[PDB]
């Protein structure tokens, strides 16, 4: 499953 | 806070209708809700930054948003129908984010009428308090009557000696249909003020029910003999006596 | 048998516009399962793996929804990695993140993996405790500072700690045939002459699965691994893969050379030999 | 993955400082982060209390719900239950890969406790010429209700609660009207089941 | 920055001349992920290649397998055209039946 990315770098 | 706006809408069938929000500043994903009068809220849309993420229970056919430069966004209805009745509630999270919570807005009271000459102003009336009542339980009540509205697009307030009032005061939760027989049927709404005996008694106190319509706006159409019911404040007035 | 998943993605800034592709590879051990793309239309070859479309609609929704929201988020990183390094919108650049999971014979977490990098180069990656970070660079440590503010390693422990094990495990139940296979190398040494006095031994392993293998070449029982001459692992199209070792012999001593194979699909490890 | 959440049906109505308990269950695979929505008469959604960690406590001015993984449940409970509670409330659920989802929604009506009940029916002359006047019925316990008459043409409201804070008094109220001038306050209620004791003033 | 591709022909299963087979080309250790390859047998430009789809390794470097239809009969002969931003010229690595 794919992990959700929210926060930027 | 998320900011909405109108607070109130009306509008016809087929007609076309938009919604605008501002999220919580900084507040990268933004979502689109719908709040079916008497139930939970229903996703519409959702947006991360300016690009859309789920659109999959957005009814294409009709129902539009965009959020062009990821800020404010803004939901469009195409020819409108009458099921679309509802709240358009509007969500925000700061990335969200499982663990983040979502901050919803005030809403969007939409109300989708067959015939737009259905819909009528209030008139207010202030029922002064019985002397029974002031001997028997040294209390005294106000009652406000809303009455012949149409729709349920009513904000009612009390007012006492220039300032808004909360102490001792309840309006109905719902209005009551002056003909349950009729679709389009006029509204009926009350509230109560309660003081001390002690303060109704004194002729200097003014009491002021100000009730708040919701109407049409100058952009929208009218054709007929009476005057145009527009968004418009109806009051009524009551002050003390001593006997 | 041990299992790993790991979820491969790149952010690929343009001259035009410091986004338009997008990659998101999804991988069990050395398999492919998952891949999304950008640039794909509209996307097509959304289901793609056959042990993957027997999940309902809802499970490709959401991991459409998740590359969604990445791609926004991806977008933003290359704006805030360009002022960061001070580049400018002429250049191409390229952000990867390596995340997954790893575990035993069982099915419970051994490692966390969270690692991002910046123009090839490591940029942050999240600690074996899954509370801390590691900065590789001077721009990485405000990146650090920002993350644990917004307390990112919360999240991101609960989702391999989580979800990453829920599904892996899930995902070798779907499909064991596939997965919890173990191919052993179809195994050969071979004889070159090249000059008079030297002479070069080969040692080949086709048709393996996984891809992790060991080839060591030793004369008289010590280990050459000096002037050994090991190519890369290369796979093949049919989910198998390919390695050979190679090692300088003086004419004559041919018989002294011994190779030895270790694979997790082979019941005892090879000692290989040169035999015509 | 997952991913419901099933909340308490119909509307719960009880007493003032009663024990509350509102009933939520959940389905989700890993760790997820659990939440109370109260939404107020007229105004919108807002966050009431939430726990997103295995065992996190979770309070908001005296509501309490519990985040326990062995059970998989996130009970709402609050021991002196207020008036002012009043409201419809929403459980939620997200975990790391799902967005939020929102239970049915449970009605709460929290009824007051009338210390000293003393029900009447008054006449209420309006203020602007002596042309109409409406029918009070106050001051009766919680448990008397009010019901709407057979007649078309008669107008009655449900049961409404008015807090007199400064006073700490809590009191019941219902308008009955009509313009068929026949109409008087002894036979406004006499659809709805009202106490014996009832006060009907001389008119 | 800039890292250079690890060329390797080959083919899928030894086959003598005249049964079939697939010949592969895969490149690795390169990044950028801008990479222009084309396999040939012999000369100028063969239709029909198939290439499977880019992902990177745990050094963070690329990886790209492309292949096609082989069946070779001692028909000569080679290879694969390679050109990337840290080529030159397009590095063109021959392929040999012993590797
Ligand atoms: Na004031």
């Amino acid at each position: 499953h794919s992990k959700k990315k929210c926060d930027e770098l | 806070g998320v900011a909405q706006s109108p607070r109130y809408k009306i509008i016809e069938k087929r007609q076309s209708v938009a919604f605008w929000c501002n999220p919580i500043s900084g507040h990268a994903t933004l979502y689109w809700y719908q709040q079916i009068l008497g139930q939970g809220p229903k996703l519409l849309i959702q947006f991360q930054n300016n690009g859309v993420v789920d659109d999959s229970q957005l009814p294409k056919d009709r129902f539009s948003a965009e959020r062009l430069k990821g800020v404010d966004s803004t939901l469009k209805i195409q020819p409108a129908k009458l099921e679309d009745s509802a709240v358009y509630l509007c969500a925000s999270s700061l990335r969200g984010r499982g663990d983040q919570p979502q901050h919803f807005g005030d809403g969007t009271r939409l109300s989708i009428l067959e015939d737009l000459k259905n819909v009528f102003p209030p008139e207010v009336a202030v029922f002064e308090p019985s002397e029974a009542e002031i001997s028997h339980t040294q209390k005294a009540t106000l009652v406000c009557l809303a009455t012949g509205f149409y729709p349920d697009h009513v904000e009612l307030s009390w007012w006492v000696n220039g300032k808004e009032v909360h102490s001792g005061v309840c309006t109905d939760p719902q209005p009551l249909k002056e003909q349950p027989a009729l679709n389009d049927s006029r509204y009926a709404l009350s509230s109560r003020l309660r003081v001390s005996a002690t303060f109704w008694q004194n002729p200097r106190n003014h009491f002021r029910c100000q009730v708040q319509f919701y109407g049409l706006s100058e952009n929208d159409e009218w054709t007929q003999d009476r005057a145009k019911p527009v968004t418009q404040i109806v009051s009524a007035e009551a002050w003390g006596r001593a006997d | 048998g041990s299992h790993s998943m790991r979820y491969f993605d790149t952010a690929m800034s343009r001259p035009g516009r410091g986004e338009p592709r997008f990659i998101s590879v999804g991988y069990v051990d050395d398999t492919q399962f998952v891949r999304f793309d950008s640039d794909a239309a509209s996307p097509r070859e959304e289901p793609r793996a056959p042990w993957i479309e027997q999940e309902g609609p809802e499970y490709w929704d959401r991991n459409t929804q998740i590359f969604k929201t990445n791609t926004q988020t991806d977008r933003e990183s290359l704006r805030n990695l360009r002022g960061y390094y001070n580049q400018s919108e002429a250049g191409s650049h390229t952000l990867q993140s390596m995340y997954g999971c790893d575990v035993g014979p069982d099915g419970r977490l051994l490692r966390g993996h969270n690692q991002y990098a910046y123009d090839g180069k490591d940029y942050i990656a999240l600690n074996e405790d899954l509370r801390s970070w590691t900065a590789a660079d001077t721009a990485a440590q405000i990146t650090q500072r920002k993350w644990e503010a917004a307390r990112v390693a919360e999240q991101d422990r609960a989702y391999l700690e989580g979800t990453c094990v829920e599904w892996l495990r899930r995902y070798l139940e779907n499909g064991k045939d596939t997965l919890e296979r173990a191919d052993p190398p179809k195994t050969h040494v071979t004889h070159h002459p090249i000059s008079d006095h030297e002479a070069t031994l080969r040692c080949w392993a086709l048709g393996f699965y996984p891809a992790e293998i060991t080839l060591t070449w030793q004369r008289d029982g010590e280990d050459q691994t000096q002037d050994t001459e090991l190519v890369e692992t290369r796979p093949a199209g049919d989910r198998t893969f390919q390695k050979w070792a190679a090692v300088v012999v003086p004419s004559g001593e041919e018989q002294r050379y011994t190779c030895h194979v270790q694979h997790e699909g082979l019941p005892k490890p090879l000692t290989l030999r040169w035999e015509p | 993955m997952g991913d419901s959440v099933t909340q308490m049906e119909g509307p719960v109505t009880l007493s003032e400082e009663a024990f509350l308990t509102i009933n939520c269950t959940y389905t989700a695979t890993g760790y997820p982060s659990l939440f109370w929505y109260v939404q107020y008469p007229g105004e919108g959604l807002q966050l009431l209390l939430k726990a997103t960690k295995a065992d996190d406590k979770g309070s908001n001015k005296g509501f309490e719900a519990t985040y326990r993984k062995e059970t998989t449940s996130f009970h709402l409970e609050k021991g002196s239950v207020q008036v002012s509670d009043s409201a419809v409330y929403f459980c939620a659920l997200s975990d790391p890969v799902n967005d939020m989802r929102f239970g049915a929604g449970t009605r709460l009506t929290v009824k007051p406790n009338i210390q000293n009940p003393d029900p009447a029916v008054y006449q209420l002359r309006d203020s602007k010429s002596s042309d109409k006047s409406v029918c009070l019925f106050t001051d009766f316990d919680s448990q008397t209700n009010v019901s709407q008459s057979k007649d078309s043409d008669v107008y009655i409201t449900d049961k409404c609660v008015l807090d007199m804070r400064s006073m700490d008094f809590k009191s019941n109220s219902a308008v009955a009207w009509s313009n068929k001038s026949d109409f008087a306050c002894a036979n406004a209620f006499n659809n709805s089941i009202i106490p014996e004791d009832t006060f009907f003033p001389s008119p | 920055i800039q890292r250079t591709p690890k060329i390797q022909v080959y083919s899928r299963h030894p086959a003598e001349n005249g049964k079939s087979n697939f010949l592969n080309c895969y490149v690795s250790g390169f990044h950028p992920s801008d990479i222009e390859v084309d396999l040939l047998k012999n000369g100028e430009r063969i239709e029909k290649v198939e290439h499977s789809d880019l992902s990177f390794s745990k050094d963070w470097s690329f990886y790209l397998l492309y292949y096609t239809e082989f069946t070779p009969t001692e028909k000569d002969e080679y290879a694969c055209r390679v050109n990337h931003v840290t080529l030159s010229q397009p590095k063109i690595v021959k392929w040999d039946r012993d590797m």
